[PDB]
């Protein structure tokens, strides 16, 4: 798992990988790991898919009975505080390092979450397994006030180079991009590893596989 | 600190009628990056019908091919020019994996060449070196992968339909190609271009296979 | 593990048979203890496993059959049901803080028609069970250490449709292989039989 | 380890409206078969199929608390519990006891009615849920089903056709694997009909 | 991670690095290690992150209430025994080490310490975290107590630069901060900037001369810098 | 692993299963389990391949050897205290490996068993491996001295076929060997499922 | 003792080593002024990560068998290529005698036009590439380093690849807990190779995202 | 442990009763094995142990009194001796690199006069050897498991002077004594008897 | 344990503590680190005692060997060689840390600091031992090369007396020697002189407010030093 988040000029811009793996082999090539928290707040997040989905889900409901009760939008440090205190409470044991990036009336805002329950507020961050291979790109190309399209290319680049240094992710950039109004969340931005040397698709007319005994059911 | 580890990659070879194709991933990965993609340490020629494919740990390879090419050396020197044959060459390959049982390689190898009347046979090793002769054949951490697929093209069981012909370098080469492709798309370190040899009786031939780079 | 349970389906019986022995680390305590508790009129429990587990669990499960019975008015509870609740127990133990039963079971039955509206099993069952939870129904089934010695045994020589006398030599015969190939002295084996009278103590073999 | 103990394999695949969950039959002590004619798959409703794997007691007794479920969900709720619904219900159910773990790893199987939309889904054993569009797998057999899978399976395969590639899978993953065996049972339901099928295996 | 605290006429003036660290590798190069609790008492925390990030925002929630209900300023005592009560009954579990400087109208600036251990020893100067133990022998130097304001924040960002340019734990923007009668008033000097670094330091630009070139004599001429030479 | 000999009037019938799993994976299919060591005497493969392969082929080596000296075939009382001293030296090395040796020398037929710690028996009827268990049940009942030599090859592959079907790490290809005066030859070797259908038919 | 990071790249004609000029002892810096790009025979330079004694011994024994080799004999000096491959095989020899050589060292070389650039691990790993990295620098730095030559893999130029050298290094420097803004670089084109005055990358702490308000957890 | 070995010295003979027991784990491997090695023409061992240390360590004794006999022309050592230089291997054993002879033995003998001017033991003698070195000369002595269970047995019931008849009667008593008080199964025991005429296998009691 | 070497023009200056500790015990309060190998060539060990003993004595063995052979006087570089060699084929069994410093016609003064690993730096000044650690921030303040021999000997004094005031492991005397083109020269100045100990800096004469007495205001008035008070 490969997340960043590029704070830029109006908004967030936050991406990731799409490769899961379940112990050493690709279970999904395709898994999505931009959750939904609000209208305006996107919560990337790496390690164990079980905790990162559960307690993701559990805040965004808690959010949208929030806001509910007072009617306002919600305020991405009330998402932060809700999940840093469950992450607390548990001692580390789940095991999820999020990305929380939304946009308020005080501007954008984006922060991390260690899985022990540590914050931290900054202009760009990175978890995963290739964190260090994606802040490598970040720390060499980010300039102050960039454009969405600056910014959509250096989240496109800084997850290509987990894509393809890091074992454990790949195969796909997930970018959300995260504004005052809108909030737009493109799915195959950039697939570089393209479906090369095509099937064959080994023929078998059907009745190969010998079959004792069958009971049909119609409906 | 522990003197082992395991530098990834795949081999897998098939046997044919007159001819063997053997297949090594071109991929090396250390403790949690990704050293090179041009990795040409796995597949060593000893003699020109004959080749040994390992995986595991990239030093005890890089040991064990100089160990049996002087090993394959004497054996020419002491016999008058022969070169050794498939059959000699694993067997002195077993003799000298066991002698290093208490503190063995970390290989997993296979010697694949062509026998005496012409057929091709592939062998295939254990750590301490326990040997058979097989008609294919995969190693590596994509073994579980590749072994089941080829098990269901050749041996042709749990299918009632009578046996296809005899397949030829150019089909077994593709069915090959459909397995790697296969494997580089859910094996995490398997894969970044694969190197093939037909072994055949005018010599031997080869070729290079893209894969993906993630 | 030392004692071994057999247990084998005919047409129209069970048989189980079960090692009386019981030890103390070698020493053999007695060589003829029946392990073999019979639940209602028509169903029992081979169990193996250290004495108290096995006596708690197996006065437990019949106290509890037994005030089932009485809050439904003399109403027979089926071979599926008891089985299931037996089962129950034995998995429910392993996540609490007493921890596992360690004992296991084949429970034998025969199922009879109970009213003019049953449309029930009328066969006999035999239910292996496992110390973790497992249950499953089988032919015939075995535990402890001669449990695969027998086991094999069996499928060599059993037949769906055996008589009595048949599955008395049967018996004999595996009875016989345990002790011939087992290093533990399982000299005495209390062998009993369901059928559609109930249970029968077969003084025969041993 | 203890995912092991019992062997089992499961595997799902999608045709195009269609698909097709296969289990293997063996039942055993970690080597020692206890038996051999038990198959895995579980039918809730006439669209929905499910199969278990892990450890055999959590095996039945998380079937026992998915049954009680469903069917007080057709009681409350006056109509058949959906797909999705019914993973993301099993998957809070796994959730729940997150450090007293089930030891299953379910995989479920799903098509709608009249839309025509298949569904697959296969929870890890704490409950990280995994759609994938075109074939699930778990068990012991995993990666060499994968492995199957990952060559065999094409888009758009009609039912006759994918029951083939999902008999071949099974048969030539479970011949590599010392854990499973023994022939194997297979569910093809569309969404007109649902069809059983036992498939001749090794009796090795 | 190195903090301190150094206490003058008028208030107090305390001092941080910005770097937290996952023992060889930098996770976060700009933190703030400086938590307020209210508006004139701040805290430096060193140690783990978690635990003194939690121990913080606890212990603010709680000022912030005591000082609503009596309606007049806190003084730094009470946020010091709050903040030693809780970091004494987790001992265990946490390994957190404060320093709580703050000016109160009453007792005027104010510098407590609370170690790991739980303690709490109210000082004159505190010093803190990993990169601590290199500014003792500072300390007992250059250091002399009655300095005015600007020469506080001008010896403790000194210090702060020596205790990061050795240490491999510490480094990064030195962040300041000073607490008096006045409005407290922050400050960031990056590294391009400090005071001090082991890379401009004039004693540290000859090399050792360790690649001696293969020559005939016994004589040390430096290192051998070319294939030619 | 499932490996059986025994002895009756008529000579000796060794028969094995042919897989190989490492752990819970199935290596192979077809490992040759019987090392012919030489024209007449059979060594059986158990435990671990690499040491059992390995020292049964310097058995072999060291036979021939005794033979070529004393102009003599070695017997299997002498054959098999060599391969007992080369596993009594090394008991404190972690070996794994149980063969039995079977040979037909001037004093009639003889059978051993050689374990990993020098252990050395001499019995009319081993069955040696993980399957064992299976295969003791239904060899231990059906075994008697006179047996035709047909019947005891039957008693021998359907005792090893009981053993492949109830235990996960044997299966593969039965394999009977016979033992007599004149050497040993191979009887059968037949997969392990069409022999299902030929026992349990219908 | 031990070094920090290695890195290098080849370009059109010749061979970039940087490297930190600093030995720390655990987490202290401990001399931030010596030399730890040594270079062998009139050809090739090697540069170790990790333990400075192990190092400081292998270099020292592959720097005497070159002069002898040369000095006995009306030999040639030993190419790139060789006195690696003797460096490698002493290197697992030592570590077959659970002796292990604790360093891996980045190796570059140039004779007449054949440009090498290899390195090998402590436990007797060795690989050859365009761009090597240790330490760290394998993490952080690598993927830089091979996207700059993917971008064109005609092959850079010298400045061209200085410039990258710069930028990755400058990331070294800011995301590496043991480091220092002190480098040098020893460059080997054919004439032979050259170790530049150590200097210096200039950094970057100004972000608007960093101020004090801002990072502040209330 | 598991196989016991029975010996009682009476006036003018020794007994000795090994169980031929054979076991892998708990698989019997056989039944009848003679665990009791003849080493000269009045000497008898009975081992109990792994099998491996068992037949090196007698077979290196053997072949060491063989060849000691050769070195003096046909002269016999007597039971003093065979016992104190046994006792020195097993005793120099637990002080190598190869370890301990993690066998237990029962050294018998009958001292036979061997010239006119001999003046040594006539009687017949029995030694007790633990597997570290102990030695000593006892009366009666047993090993393994139901070394104890026969050891008290035989405190009531040995005297001095038993005939021949009443040693078969007792050697019964003690056999089936370890075979109804022990868990292991030690079916057949195997009586060997020294007597002036040399060793000879008893066959009517096992 | 702090032992330390600075090199100036004409030769080389050691300085070093004296007490050998069992941990939290003083086993020997005057002990000397400084042992001579050649007339010219001295060492500071530090580390184990036993071992760093027989090392010393061996390399000196060694040394006179070499001397005699030759007939000239030796380098550093030999001796620091040699030590070198030895604690890096012993590196699993010692834990020596060696401080080898002296003067030789040919190349000046010189110093050479082999460490626990067994490497082998020469530097311009050397520092070891379990309190040197405080003092690489006090010499990256106070320390400018180019000194002369007294006020290197001031600088080292002052230094050693600055780490064993804050070590709890190093304390007692201070001996230093003076290794240049004269006689060599020794001197040990005692604790009752030392240029600095925290007992006699007036920073630490003020002690910390820690028994309040009872009270019933808020202010802070320092201990209560008595019952009736
Ligand atoms: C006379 C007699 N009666 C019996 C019952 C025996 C006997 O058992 N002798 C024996 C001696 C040494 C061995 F090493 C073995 C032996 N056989 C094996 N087969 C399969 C696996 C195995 N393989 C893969 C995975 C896991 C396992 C457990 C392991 N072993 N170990 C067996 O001798």
């Amino acid at each position: 798992t490969t997340i960043v988040g590029v704070v830029y000029r109006d908004g967030v811009v936050l991406g990731a990988d799409t490769r899961a793996t379940e112990g050493s082999i690709v279970a999904d090539k395709r898994c999505r790991k931009i959750h939904y928290m609000a209208p305006n707040i996107m919560c990337c997040g790496a390690g164990t898919s079980a905790d990162t989905e559960a307690v993701t889900n559990m805040v965004s409901s808690h959010l949208a009975l929030h806001r509910l009760e007072t009617g306002k939008q919600s305020r991405v440090l009330e998402a932060l505080t809700l999940l840093k205190r469950h992450l607390y409470r548990y001692q580390g044991h789940v095991s999820a390092a999020l990305v929380l990036g939304g946009v308020d009336v005080e501007g954008p805002f984006l922060a991390t979450i260690a899985p022990h329950g540590s914050t931290d507020r900054l202009p760009f961050v990175t978890m995963g397994s290739g964190s260090i291979a994606a802040m490598a790109q970040l720390e060499a190309a980010y300039k102050d006030n960039m454009t969405c399209e600056e910014a959509k290319e250096l989240v496109a680049s800084a997850i290509r180079k987990g894509i393809f240094n890091d074992p454990y992710s790949g195969t796909q950039v997930d970018v959300c991009v995260i504004t005052k109004d809108k909030t737009e969340l493109t799915i195959g931005y950039d697939k570089p590893n393209e479906r090369m040397y095509p099937r064959q698709e080994v023929l078998l007319p059907p009745g190969t596989t010998p079959v004792l005994k069958e009971e049909i059911r119609q409906l | 600190w522990s003197p082992y580890q395991d530098n990834g990659g795949t081999t897998a070879a098939i046997a044919g009628k007159d001819f063997v194709i053997l297949a090594g991933d071109t991929r090396l990965n250390g403790d949690f990056c990704l050293h090179s993609r041009h990795d040409q340490s796995k597949i060593f020629q000893l003699t020109p019908y004959t080749y040994m494919a390992s995986n595991g740990m990239q030093a005890d390879r890089l040991q064990l091919q100089q160990m049996l090419k002087y090993r394959v050396k004497w054996y020419k020197y002491n016999n008058g020019g022969k070169v050794p044959s498939t059959k000699a060459i694993a067997q002195l390959m077993s003799t000298m994996l066991y002698h290093r049982r208490f503190f063995p390689y970390y290989t997993f190898n296979m010697v694949v060449g062509l026998d005496e009347e012409g057929h091709g046979v592939c062998y295939s090793y254990d750590a301490v070196g326990s040997t058979e002769p097989f008609l294919y054949g995969t190693r590596g951490s994509a073994a579980s992968f590749v072994e089941p697929l080829l098990d269901c093209l050749i041996n042709r069981q749990h299918m009632t339909s009578q046996a296809p012909p005899e397949m030829t370098k150019e089909e077994t080469l593709a069915m090959l190609k459909n397995a790697f492709t296969g494997a580089a798309e859910r094996d995490i370190y398997t894969g970044d271009s694969v190197s093939f040899f037909i072994i055949t009786k005018d010599g031997v031939q080869q070729e290079s296979f893209e894969l993906r780079k993630d | 593990m030392a004692e071994t349970a057999i247990a084998f389906r005919c047409k129209d019986y069970v048989m189980v048979a079960a090692a009386g022995l019981n030890a103390f680390y070698y020493i053999k305590i007695t060589d003829a203890e029946d392990k073999i508790t019979q639940l209602d009129t028509h169903q029992l429990v081979a169990c193996t496993g250290e004495n108290g587990p096995r006596v708690n669990f197996t006065e437990y499960i019949k106290c509890n059959l037994a005030l089932n019975r009485m809050r439904q008015h003399g109403r027979h509870s089926s071979c599926e049901s008891t089985a299931n609740f037996m089962r129950n127990c034995l998995a429910s133990a392993i996540r609490s803080r007493e921890g596992a039963y360690q004992v296991n079971c084949l429970f034998a039955g025969y199922d009879t028609p109970v009213s003019e509206d049953d449309d029930g099993v009328v066969g006999p069952q035999l239910f292996y069970m496992d110390y973790l939870g497992t249950l499953q129904a089988v032919p015939y089934g075995c535990h402890g250490y001669g449990a695969c010695f027998v086991t094999a045994l069996l499928d060599r020589l059993w037949r769906p449709d055996l008589s009595q006398q048949e599955g008395l030599e049967l018996m004999q015969k595996c009875c016989d292989e345990v002790k011939r190939r087992v290093i533990i002295s399982n000299s005495y084996f209390f062998v009993k039989a369901v059928t559609k009278n109930g249970v029968e103590v077969i003084t025969a073999v041993h | 380890s203890i995912m092991a103990y019992s062997g089992g394999s499961v595997m799902a695949m999608a045709g195009k409206e269609c698909f097709v969950i296969i289990s293997d039959n063996r039942l055993g002590e970690q080597l020692k078969t206890i038996s051999t004619e038990v198959p895995k798959l579980h039918v809730v409703n006439d669209s929905i199929v499910y199969g278990l794997t892990g450890l055999r007691t959590d095996q039945q007794t998380f079937a026992n608390k998915v049954q009680f479920r469903t069917e007080m969900y057709k009681l409350r709720e006056e109509r058949d519990i959906t797909g999705k619904a019914f993973a993301a219900m099993i998957t809070s159910m796994l959730y729940e006891a997150r450090f007293g773990p089930w030891f299953v790893e379910p995989v479920i199987g799903s098509i709608d009615k009249s839309t025509g939309e298949v569904y697959l889904c296969a929870t890890d054993l704490i409950g990280a849920p995994c759609e994938p569009e075109d074939y699930v797998c778990a068990g012991t057999a995993a990666e060499s089903l994968h492995g199957m899978c990952e060559a065999l399976w094409r888009p758009g395969m009609s039912p006759e056709e994918l029951f083939e590639i999902a008999a071949q899978a099974m048969l030539s993953a479970c011949d590599r694997d010392s854990l499973s065996g023994y022939g194997a049972v297979a569910m093809i339901v569309t969404k007109d009909k649902v069809t059983t099928r036992l498939i001749k295996g090794r009796k090795d | 991670t190195t903090i301190l605290a150094v206490s003058y006429n008028g208030g107090v003036v305390l001092a941080a690095d910005s770097r937290t660290s996952s023992g060889t590798y930098v996770v976060n190069r700009a933190s703030n290690k400086l938590t307020k609790l209210t508006k004139k008492i701040y805290c430096c925390r060193s140690g783990s992150a978690a635990d003194t990030q939690a121990l913080a925002e606890r212990v603010s929630n709680y000022l912030g209430s005591y000082q609503t209900d009596i309606g007049a300023g806190v003084n730094v005592a009470t946020a010091a025994n709050l903040f030693q009560k809780m970091c004494y009954m987790n001992r265990w579990n946490i390994s957190a080490g404060i320093i709580v400087a703050g000016y109160d109208p009453i007792n005027g600036g104010s510098v407590y310490s609370i170690p790991s251990g739980g303690s709490c020893v109210k000082l004159d100067y505190a010093l803190g975290g990993s990169g601590s133990i290199f500014l003792y022998s500072f300390f007992d130097a250059n250091y002399k107590p009655g300095m005015s304001k600007s020469e506080c924040v001008a010896f403790c960002q000194r210090a702060v630069a020596h205790a990061y340019s050795r240490d491999g734990s510490s480094g990064g923007l030195i962040r300041t901060i000073t607490l008096d009668a006045d409005e407290p008033e922050d400050q960031t000097i990056p590294w391009n900037r400090s005071p001090y670094c082991m890379e401009k330091d004039p004693k540290y630009v000859t090399q050792a001369t360790q690649n001696q070139p293969f020559s005939s004599s016994a004589k040390i001429t430096g290192n051998r810098m070319s294939s030619t030479g | 692993t499932t490996t059986l000999a025994f002895r009756f009037n008529g000579g000796i019938i060794v028969a094995v299963d042919s897989r190989a799993s490492t752990g819970q994976y199935i290596a192979s299919q077809t490992v040759m389990k019987v090392l012919e060591i030489n024209d007449y005497l059979l060594g059986t493969l158990a435990g671990g391949a690499a040491d059992c392969q390995y020292w049964e082929r310097v058995l072999g080596m060291e036979c021939r050897l005794w033979e070529l000296r004393n102009g003599s075939r070695i017997t299997v009382a002498a054959a098999s205290k060599i391969l007992a001293n080369i596993t009594y030296a090394y008991r404190n090395h972690g070996l794994s490996m149980g063969t039995m040796v079977a040979g037909w020398d001037q004093f009639g037929p003889s059978l051993y068993y050689v374990d990993d710690k020098g252990s050395r028996v001499k019995q009319d009827l081993f069955s040696v491996g993980s399957g064992s268990i299976y295969a003791y049940g239904v060899l231990d009942t059906g075994y008697r001295k006179d047996l035709s030599v047909e019947d005891a090859c039957d008693l021998a592959r359907r005792s090893i076929f009981h053993a492949t079907y109830r235990d996960g790490a044997s299966g593969g290809i039965v394999t009977v060997y016979h033992v007599h005066e004149k050497g040993w030859t191979k009887i059968s070797r037949d997969d392990q499922t069409k022999l299902y259908h030929r026992y349990f038919p219908s | 003792a031990s070094g920090g990071s290695v890195i290098a790249i080849k370009y059109k004609g010749g061979v970039l080593m940087a490297a930190d000029t600093l030995l720390s002892y655990g987490s202290l810096a401990k001399w931030p002024n010596i030399p730890r790009i040594r270079l062998l025979g009139s050809h090739s330079a090697v540069c170790a990560t990790g333990s400075y004694a192990d190092f400081q011994m292998m270099a020292k024994q592959v720097e005497d068998n070159i002069e002898r080799q040369k000095m006995y004999h009306n030999v040639d000096e030993l190419s790139p290529s060789e006195v690696f491959s003797y460096l490698h095989r002493s290197i697992y020899q030592k570590r077959c005698d659970f002796d292990p050589c604790l360093c891996q060292m980045v190796f570059i070389g140039v004779r007449d036009g054949e440009t090498f650039l290899a390195g090998v691990d402590d436990v007797g790993t060795r690989w050859e590439d365009d761009c090597i990295a240790t330490g760290y620098g394998a993490y952080i730095a690598l993927p830089l380093l091979r996207q700059a030559l993917e971008k064109n893999p005609d092959g850079l130029s010298r400045g061209e690849a200085m410039r990258i050298l710069t930028d990755c290094l400058r990331v070294l420097f800011y995301r590496e807990c043991r480091a220092i803004n002190k480098f040098q670089v020893a460059d080997a084109a054919s004439d032979g190779v050259r170790i530049s005055e150590p200097f210096d990358v200039e950094t970057h702490w100004e972000y608007e995202g960093y101020c004090f308000e801002k990072t502040a957890i209330i």
